[PDB]
């Protein structure tokens, strides 16, 4: 057959012993003095001891066996348990216990009204006083109040923890009851809960089978996993396990206890025992209370018992999930340096053999190499430097297939791509730049494991979606990325900067003269005049649209013209002004795609440069090209991507930076102004805080100024020379970390918080005063914290993410729902109380893509309702925008579209990455979380806002919100700042303390009371005072603009593919049927049960909002969840209630090696194809 | 990238129902028999390597590259999964 | 600092002794044993 | 744990170990990462006492090392850094001392300056001065009373460390602390004679005492002395380290001389602390094999064996003795009898002095044992060819996955033995050394001392290159971008400064925050020229239209002034820019006024035949059921989560579960994998997972249960029951 519904939950003890089957009890002596192995007892190898001459007989056939002595064709020597389960029986059948009972006052605690003691019972102390027989010193009841001697004032009743599994099959039949019965206690408010959750209990029984088996009388553990035995090497060896010795606990105790009661051990004693099982118990079970260290007394470690280990986190669980390990695997070092570029890959001969060594072998079959595979490894052997053919033949397993490499760590599918392979020498592997990008991890050395897949049904399902020539281009984010990085721009920006040298500005008649003559001295390519043109004369060099302008590069052949832009006449379409500089750069990438024709388009020739506009060139190629050529001309900007960097070079000399011969003068300057600004403090005015921002904003702005100065000198003096430029305009290097190396920087600060009286005494071409290199090292090393504390919590942060949001996929495509969702076109600035225009990226990665709400009417082009709005056209309203027809451009994304099904087509923008709309089946649920994957190391834990808010965790102090709406109200008094609002129905006291001192005269829905300016207070309140509504944003764009500060090129989508979640859940609101007045029900079902149903009475529900992580918790499901914080209370109300588990989970399939429900294995493609026409008419007349 | 990729994604519903028509019109086909792909003079791809020459043992390039010969269709057709085995005994 | 561990029955903490190392060096790391050195105290 | 096993690779790190100092450990301070706080504390200070580029980013700031002058007389309780009064007298009251200021050694003359505004320090501000007036004492202590006091040691040590960022200097301050015997070591044509100490205090080469007068047979021991009689010499003979350093010291003299040195270190020269090579190098790029960051070497950096070194690997293999097997060592081997063994090995013990290469047995082994006995058709071969049949399981030590190398000896050891402290229950500990003349092949990590890890890339056949007007080509390269404009730092004039030496001749001292400027490089580039340019200039030539051309550039370019002939102008490009240059490949020129000069070069422990582990089923563990196996391989590769999810990332369904089916946990999908292929063509198995299997009895433990539940749900599917 084949799998599906996973069920779970219970199995009475009755059913204990169904698995146990048998064998357990007697005493568990974990081998002998002697002869290691056995005991007779515990993990005895079932029906062995010693020679037992029988067992054999329950199986059937298959081999012989029955040895008399030693051991017979049985499992103890092959297919002893063989990693299988075996369940022991335990003689278990003392008093009572708990399987923990959990830690959220379930199994008891609910069912009868107990609690805070209700083990002071079950745990033997007190009793829960069942039995109707008039009481006494006030009635008897039926619950605990036998504080001991009372059950012996009567001298039922009793103390024993069997109690649990008394009213067992009791209150079960009141179960019909306790349906009936409970719920009936109505309204009064208040206490309108606990009976809530008391529902499910008996909700979670009843048509659902189970029992209050509950109460113990069977613990039963396994034996395999420990006779494990003797380790030698280095320096120690002796071998042991635990569990067992952790399970010993156990039967020691219920054996004593029996043979210590059949010889009559009158009370006290009696209990005080019988107890130790039930502490026994809680053993193999968690080691939650004092704990039970080995080595005892032993003040130490914490024994094995499914707590931090096994079950827990991290241990077995968190590991075996996905912690598992491929087998083709390995590692090596990190290379690079052009090959052939994409599709290309380093791997070293010999380290790859081996993960070819299988079919390596088959081709070497019916193909000379060797006869029978037999041999095969047997030439592989002590590095018998095969080489010899044998090469010259692994490249037929290679050929063509393809492999992975992924990198440590990962935080982007870019993690991996996978290249086809090829081979040059030596061990370390090497890889095509780019890609080194998308790691964000130089060239330290580091390593890279390459798996490989080997499945054929696998391959395809790679590099056709893996080859690094496919999902690297344009990547998720926004932006493209398969862009050349550092270096090779300046290899190009290099070929191009004009360069006027300036000269002169003679003058002309139209060459006899200055053009003719000039040329002894004075003046060149500079400004010149004949009559309305410069001195881009001198040399003609045409042509025609042909294949060589001719001249130009075979000018430049000689010791001609400079290839660097000198500035020659060039002729292609028609007379360009255009040099050699310039010119050729089409060529290249014109010989990429074919008939420079395009290139000319595309590009932008009247201010090369490139660098930031280089990203878009390829990207800009890609919309109106695609793939199959990007790849080449991507990869042509590798060959002379890198010969003009190196027929060129440009190097660095201490000297090269160049002081600012325009500074000492600077500097001098402001420490004047300062002279005075002090010896104005030390005279009488302003306090010292005063001169204080003082002293520091006069460096504060005299910076800057010495910034700006350097930045020019540059561009004008020595303008590419000096190459410690063109390596921040754009191209590999930063801005304030020239004037950091050449001008000053300075304003440097303290530890805590404060700033520094001096600054640095840079000239950092001269040393530094060593209060300097210190102060300095204050602020420097503080980066560092920073930097591993993002990545020590990004533990925390993306884990939660990647949860939170799983089963979003997408299947089917037209859900055609309503309610669009208009993305804010304009935002009001908190610097000018008016409104800006956004920066124009939001805009763009926050509707390049996407799938129009409700027609576009502007500037005479009508846009059709739903459709993908190409980049181009967020331009079509980018520029136009202004106009003002237009202040929200409508469209729909995940802020609706009711099918946690999945996500549906078409309703998240384009699809971010691949020219075109969400293809189909996607599991952007990855690409979803997996957005946020070039964050972390980039931000700050240490204050970190990224989640005060993605947890709705009300903020610090969040300066509470205005309720609702309406009349001003300011009133004013002594330390109470507090302004209010109201209107002839009703309000409140809104106290704003000696904090925010901002009025108002108006209303406002919730806008903020103002003291929070910035990010709204709890939206646990604002949903409260608004809904959904302002609920499903707010967070939305208050998150980016944690992203707003530092980079970023992504919005749309992602982020907002995930709140959904967030609030999906509801409260259910007074109902019929699928009860729970309280509830919290899932959303997309409450539709159908207020569809399907509909068809009668009301569910009316009510919007909720939670966290994350406690929506990543308790799902749809009970497979995936887990993985976090109460590891055992969700398996807690996880068995009870039958729990089938639906199955469309992916993390669900994973680890239960069943196939992922999407990219290529989801609903949407079971897909068949095969056919050749008389195959296809073949059937088509054999059917 | 891939030879005529781009003449792959579109030309379907999308992204991966198309590697996947792939990687079976692949086993099935050489798996199931060298001689049973579409193509059939030289236009069958090959490998020049050292000195002698052979085609790519690589299958699953095939059927990217049979994917351009207007034959072979894909889709809920001929739901006798097994009876694509039917021709097991007209290819042998 | 020890006091003399208490229960007559009293023990006495007098004087150390050292040095002596019962393996030299060397022929430690040819073998193992840390370069220790054993001393004693008059009880 | 503290106990942090001796880092004694070179001599100095070792050293520092013995310092470093940590608020971790037993006392409270403690974990990874942080408890309640760690993150805003730690962090600086107000103690100068201490470097501020040591520690690293992990568990950072908690260590780090204390600094040259602290510590002395009262060390016993919080650190006391020297201080200077003006004269022959010296205080230290701890890194306390905050009353009456200090000055930063700065501006003086014969024990008073004139800066009129004494550069000194209160408490942590940096006011601008005060001049307590009289040179009669220190303001109660002002004086750096040198530079360096403030930095460790493990600081004081890099070139111009006043020109870089103090992270560029911190992954360098670390850099240092992993180095490699090169044994040909160089001692940097820049550094600080501090290396006067390095060495010696951390008693790396040997030292002496009074009296003189060698003798000698050098080969391993050394003469004596006069004074107190003779006195012999052991030494090294490479010995083993704590990672594989193997350090040697060979020696120096002759006959008679006592000052006062004695025998080299392991990387050593002349008492001068010398840790890496420093050939010549050169700024630019070249077919960018020299990406993000990365170095080309050149194979004449192989030809004089420059680069290369040795690690020691002692190898433990023993044979306690059951009672059902007895373990032991005969060198008659069974089932397989070969020359490859009887040969080299023989009696057991293998010779000294024999090559060695991967699964070459070590100290070949039986050991009884019958755990797997008869097979069936196997019989059809027993005899079929006749070998008989065996009674001791091959049981041997072959080394690891790969480790061709020699044998420094061998070593061996028995219970009931006096000496012999073994693990009770046993008998014989095998132990035989190996070492492995190094080399460097393509990835291991050459780094400077400034901060700028390697990479190798592509090592050149001279043919290549940046071929000198005169011949000589650039044996290094090291492209700018990465770290130079990037994270930046000044070293370069380690570089300039540097060619004042393959042509200057003179190798140099260069302080910290004191002497080494930009001027000084000058007057220095200066005779330099002259020089250089002298032999051409009498020896054939002077100026050349490559040579020359380039100047034109160098003009337009906005660098050389448009002066006298070539020469004139060629000159200037030295002094700071280099020289002319071609190219080993066009032949062209570089044009440009590129830049080069002899600096140093480290190449640290990260090698790379050290670093690496390919396999494929190799491993194959039990109990986990999930790779990690073998008396051979051990390796693993872990694709735990986060790996996962970017592969769903895409529809990789059969190469997703691809991994937890057959290549992970499928026990027979496992050998359904390998015989699959192995046999031939055929989509490997479907699958069936097994770590699960494991959970759900795992978890059955408890009272629950696992209906694998099937479609319908009547169905009901509990499949692994047996099959
Ligand atoms: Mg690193
Ligand atoms: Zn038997
Ligand atoms: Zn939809």
């Amino acid at each position: 057959k084949e799998v599906r519904k996973v069920r779970i939950a219970l199995a009475s003890p009755e059913k204990i012993r169904s698995w146990s089957y048998g064998e357990v009890e007697k005493p568990e002596t974990i081998n002998y003095r002697t002869l290691k192995p056995e005991r007779d007892g515990l993990f005895d190898e079932r029906i062995f001891g010693p020679i037992k001459d029988y067992e054999c007989a329950c199986g059937k056939y298959k081999r012989q066996r029955f040895e008399g002595k030693v051991c017979e064709r049985c499992g103890v020597e092959v297919t002893r348990s063989i990693v299988r389960r075996y369940r022991m029986g335990h003689i278990e059948l003392a008093t009572p216990a708990a399987h923990i009972w959990f830690v959220k006052d379930v199994p008891s605690k609910i069912g009868t009204l107990l609690d805070l003691s209700a083990t002071e019972l079950e745990q033997v102390l007190y009793f829960n006083k069942y039995i109707v027989l008039d009481p006494k010193g006030a009635v008897l009841d039926g619950v605990p109040v036998e504080k001991r001697q009372l059950l012996t004032d009567e001298e039922d009743a009793r103390m024993g923890a069997e109690a649990i599994q008394e009213l067992l099959k009791e209150l079960d039949l009141e179960k019909l009851e306790r349906e009936l019965l409970e719920e009936m206690k109505h309204p009064s408010r208040a206490r309108r809960a606990k009976a809530r959750k008391r529902l499910e209990v008996v909700r979670a029984f009843l048509d659902s089978g189970n029992r209050p088996e509950w109460m113990i009388l069977e613990a039963v553990p396994v034996l395999p996993p420990d006779l494990r035995p003797m380790v030698q090497v280095d320096g120690g060896r002796f071998a042991t396990s635990d569990l067992n010795d952790l399970y010993r606990r156990l039967i020691n105790r219920n054996n004593r206890l029996k043979k210590l009661l059949a010889q009559g051990a009158p009370e006290i004693i009696i209990r005080n025992e019988k107890r130790m099982l039930q502490e026994a118990v809680d053993a193999v079970i968690d080691n939650g209370r004092r704990g039970s260290p080995v080595t005892n007394p032993g003040s130490e470690r914490p024994l094995r018992s499914l707590t931090d280990i096994l079950s827990g986190k991290q241990g077995r669980f968190r590991q075996n999930l996905l912690g598992k390990r491929v087998d083709y695997s390995g590692r090596s070092v990190i290379v690079v340096g052009p090959q052939l570029k994409l599709h290309q890959c380093g791997l070293p001969k010999r380290m790859a053999l081996e993960l070819f060594k299988p079919f390596l072998l088959k081709k070497m079959e019916e193909k000379a190499f060797a006869p029978n595979v037999k041999a095969a490894r047997r030439m592989l052997e002590r590095q018998r430097d095969i080489k010899d053919e044998v090469w010259d033949a692994l490249e037929e397993v290679i050929h063509g297939k393809v492999v992975l490499l992924n990198r440590a760590p990962t935080l982007h599918r870019l993690g991996i791509q996978a290249f086809q392979p090829v081979l040059v020498e030596g061990q370390s592997i090497q890889l095509h730049p780019l890609v080194c990008e998308a790691f964000n991890a130089d060239f330290d050395g580091d390593q890279m494991a390459v798996h490989v897949p080997l499945s054929s049904f696998a391959q395809a399902e790679a590099r056709i979606q893996m080859l690094s020539a496919h999902n690297l281009l344009s990547p998720a984010s926004g932006e493209p990325l398969a862009k050349p990085s550092r270096d090779i721009i300046l290899g190009l920006y290099y070929i191009t900067q004009v360069r006027k040298e300036k000269k002169g500005a003679g003058m002309a008649f139209a060459t006899p003269e200055e053009a003719l003559a000039a040329y002894e001295r004075g003046e060149v390519a500079l400004n010149a005049p004949i009559v309305v043109a410069g001195r881009e004369t001198s040399v003609g060099r045409l042509k025609f649209v042909f294949a060589n302008p001719d001249e130009a590069l075979l000018a430049v052949a000689h010791g001609l013209l400079d290839l660097q832009d000198v500035v020659t006449v060039r002729y292609l379409g028609r007379r360009l002004e255009t040099s050699p500089g310039r010119i050729l750069f089409a060529r290249i990438v014109g010989e990429a795609v074919g008939d420079e024709k395009v290139a000319q388009e595309l590009i932008q020739m009247d201010v090369p440069q490139e660098k930031n506009s280089l990203k878009d060139l390829v990207y800009q190629a890609f919309l109106r090209l695609g793939m199959e050529k990007t790849a080449r001309l991507l990869d042509a900007l590798k060959y002379y991507g890198f010969t003009l960097s190196t027929t060129s070079g440009i190097t660095i000399g201490i000297d090269d930076a160049v002081i600012p011969e325009e500074k000492q003068r600077y500097l001098e300057e402001a420490d004047r102004k300062l002279r005075q600004i002090e010896q104005a403090y030390e005279m009488g005015f302003l306090t010292d805080r005063e001169r204080y921002d003082q002293v520091i904003q006069l460096w504060t702005e005299t910076t800057e100024k010495v910034t700006q100065a350097v930045f020019k000198n540059f561009e004008e003096n020595y303008p590419f020379n000096p190459l410690y430029v063109m390596a921040q305009s754009g191209a590999r290097g930063n801005p304030q970390q020239i004037r950091q190396l050449c001008g000053m920087r300075g304003l440097m600060q303290k530890p805590s918080g404060e700033t520094f009286e001096v600054p640095v005494r840079s000239s950092f071409r001269e040393g530094l005063t060593v209060l300097e290199y210190f102060i300095s090292s204050h602020g420097a090393r503080k980066g560092g914290a920073d930097t591993a504390l993002r990545t020590a919590d990004s533990g925390y942060l993306t884990r939660k993410l990647v949860d939170v949001a799983h089963e979003i996929v997408v299947r089917e495509a037209d859900c055609g729902t309503t309610n669009y969702i208009s993305v804010p076109l304009f935002q009001m600035d908190e610097v000018t109380r008016t409104l800006r225009l956004r920066k124009r990226s939001d805009i763009e990665s926050g509707l390049y893509g996407r799938v129009l709400a409700r027609e576009v009417e502007a500037l005479g082009r009508r846009l059709e309702e739903g459709r993908y709005l190409s980049l181009e056209d967020v331009h079509f309203l980018i520029k136009a925008a202004e106009a003002g027809e237009v202040r929200e451009v409508p469209v729909r994304s995940p802020l609706t579209c009711q099918t946690r099904y999945g996500v549906c087509q078409k309703c998240y923008g384009y699809d971010l990455s691949m020219a075109r709309p969400v293809s189909i089946g996607e599991a952007v649920g990855v690409v979803a979380a997996e957005s946020i994957g070039e964050p972390g190391t980039q931000l700050t834990m240490r204050t970190p806002r990224v989640i005060e808010l993605f947890e709705a965790r009300r903020p610090k102090a969040k300066a509470v919100i205005s309720e609702i709406d309406g009349v001003v109200r300011i009133e004013e008094g002594e330390d109470r700042l507090s302004v209010f609002v109201e209107s002839e129905g009703f309000s409140k006291e809104y106290k704003l303390p000696k904090d925010a001192r901002l009025l108002v005269k108006d209303g406002d829905y919730v806008e903020a009371g103002q003291p929070l300016t910035r990010g709204a207070i709890d939206p646990h309140q604002l949903l409260e005072a608004k809904g959904p509504e302002a609920v499903e944003r707010y967070l939305v764009d208050e998150i980016q603009k944690v992203y707003r500060a530092q980079g970023v090129k992504l919005h749309d989508k992602h982020i907002e593919i995930v709140v959904r979640q967030m609030l999906k859940y509801v409260e259910v609101t007074d109902p019929g049927d699928s009860r729970l007045l309280e509830g919290q029900v899932l959303e997309k079902w409450d539709v159908e049960a207020l569809n399907e149903r509909l068809i009668a009475v009301p569910v009316a529900w009510k919007p909720l909002l939670m966290g994350v992580t406690k929506s990543a918790l308790s799902t749809k499901s009970w497979l995936s969840a887990a993985s976090f914080q109460n590891t055992t209370h969700v398996l807690t109300e996880a068995a009870i209630a039958g729990k089938k588990d639906e199955l469309i989970g992916l993390k669900e399939n994973v680890i239960l090696g069943r196939l992922i429900p999407a990219g290529t294995g989801s609903d949407f493609v079971r897909f068949t194809q095969v056919v050749d026409q008389r195959t296809l008419k073949a059937i088509e007349e054999a059917r | 990238a891939e030879p005529g990729i781009d003449k792959l994604f579109g030309m379907v519903d999308s992204k991966y129902r198309l590697t996947v028509v792939v990687a079976k019109r692949a086993q099935q086909l050489l798996r199931h028999r060298f001689k049973n792909t579409v193509l059939e003079p030289e236009e069958r791809p090959k490998m020049r390597t050292l000195e002698g020459l052979y085609d790519d043992p690589n299958a699953v390039t095939w059927a990217m590259k049979e994917l351009l010969t207007g034959r072979l269709f894909f889709g809920e057709n001929l739901v006798p999964e097994d009876r694509l085995q039917k021709e097991m005994e007209r290819l042998y | 600092e020890t006091f003399p561990i208490e229960e007559g029955l009293v023990l006495d903490f007098l004087e150390y002794r050292i040095g002596d190392p019962p393996f030299s060096q060397d022929e430690c790391r040819e073998k193992d044993l840390t370069y220790q050195a054993p001393l004693y105290a008059r009880l | 744990q503290l106990s942090q096993f001796k880092d004694e690779t070179n001599p100095l790190s070792s050293l520092r170990h013995k310092r470093r100092i940590s608020a971790l450990g037993p006392g409270g301070l403690t974990r990874e990462r942080a408890g309640f706080d760690v993150r805003d504390v730690h962090r600086t200070h107000y103690g100068r006492i201490c470097p501020v580029e040591t520690p690293e980013g992990a568990n950072i700031g908690l260590i780090t090392s204390l600094a040259a002058y602290a510590r002395v007389d009262a060390l016993g309780f919080i650190r006391t850094p020297y201080r200077r009064v003006k004269n022959g007298v010296v205080t230290e009251e701890v890194v306390y001392m905050t009353a009456s200021e200090e000055d930063r050694y700065t501006i003086a003359q014969a024990n008073t300056p004139l800066e009129g505004d004494r550069i000194a320090t209160d408490r942590v501000v940096a006011r601008r001065r005060g001049e307590p007036v009289i040179v009669a004492p220190e303001e109660v202590e002002f004086m750096d009373v040198s530079p360096k006091q403030v930095f460790s040691l493990n600081t004081n040590l890099i070139p111009f460390l006043e020109h870089d960022d103090a992270n560029r200097a911190l992954m360098g301050s670390n850099m240092q602390t992993q180095a490699v015997p090169l044994i040909r070591a160089q001692a940097p044509v820049v550094m600080t004679g501090l290396e006067e100490r390095v060495v010696r205090d951390s008693l790396a080469a040997l030292y002496a005492e009074e009296d003189g007068e060698v003798v000698k047979v050098d080969g391993t021991r050394i003469a004596v002395r006069y004074e107190d009689g003779r006195l012999v010499h052991p030494l090294r003979r490479y010995a083993r380290s704590n990672q594989g350093t193997a350090f040697d010291q060979r020696p120096r003299v002759r006959v008679g001389q006592r000052v006062d040195l004695l025998a080299d270190g392991p990387a050593s020269e002349e008492g001068f602390l010398a840790l890496g090579q420093n050939v010549l190098v050169a700024i630019m790029p070249f077919d960018g094999y020299n990406f993000e960051d990365a170095i080309v070497i050149s194979e004449e950096l192989l030809k004089r064996d420059f680069y290369t070194s040795i690690h020691i690997e002692r190898y433990e293999i023993e044979a306690r003795d059951t009672k059902l097997g007895p373990e032991r060592i005969t060198r008659d081997i069974p089932h397989l009898s070969e020359a490859a063994l009887r040969d080299l090995d023989e009696e057991g013990i293998v010779r000294i002095g024999a090559e060695v290469k991967p699964g070459d047995i070590l100290v070949g082994r039986t050991s009884f044992k019958g755990e797997q006995e008869p097979s069936p058709e196997e019989r059809l071969l027993r005899s079929i060819f006749g070998e008989k049949a065996r009674d001791v399981k091959d049981t041997s030590l072959r080394v690891p996955p790969g480790e061709g190398g020699i044998v420094v000896g061998r070593l061996r050891l028995r219970r009931g033995d006096p000496g012999v402290e073994l693990k009770p229950g046993v008998r014989e500990v095998v132990r035989v050394f190996v070492a492995q003349k190094r080399k460097l092949q393509v990835g291991d990590k050459l780094a400077n001392r400034h901060g700028n890890k390697g990479v190798v890339a592509k090592i050149l056949p001279v043919e290549d290159m940046p071929h000198l007007p005169d011949g000589t080509p650039v044996d290094v390269i090291l492209n700018p971008l990465g770290v130079p404009s990037r994270m930046n730092l000044g070293q370069i004039l380690e570089t300039h400064l540097g060619l004042a030496g393959y042509f200057l001749g003179q190798r140099y001292i260069s302080p910290v925050f004191d002497g080494a400027t930009e001027p000084e490089i000058k007057e220095l580039l200066a005779e330099a020229f002259n020089l250089y340019f002298g032999k051409r200039q009498g020896e054939g030539f002077g100026v050349d239209k490559r040579e020359k051309e380039v100047l034109a550039r160098a003009e337009k370019l906005g660098l050389v002034s448009p002066g006298k002939s070539p020469e004139e102008q060629l000159k200037e490009l030295f002094d700071l820019g280099k020289v002319v240059l071609y190219d080993g490949r066009t032949g062209e020129p570089f044009e440009g006024p590129i830049v080069v000069g002899q600096m140093f070069i480290m190449k640290l422990y990260h090698m790379v035949e050290d670093k690496m582990h390919a396999r494929s089923t190799g491993p194959y563990s039990l109990i986990t059921q999930q790779p990690l196996g073998g008396k051979a391989q051990f390796g693993g590769q872990r694709f735990g989560e986060m790996e996962v999810w970017a592969l769903e990332a895409y529809g990789a369904a059969h190469t997703l579960q691809e991994m937890l089916t057959i290549k992970s946990d499928d026990i027979e999908g496992r050998n359904a994998a390998y015989q699959a292929i192995i046999k031939g063509e055929d989509v490997p198995e479907p699958s069936v997972p097994e770590s699960f299997r494991v959970l759900v009895k795992e978890l059955q433990a408890l009272a629950l249960d696992v209906q694998t539940l099937d479609e319908k749900d009547n169905p009901v599917d509990i499949f692994e029951g047996l099959a």
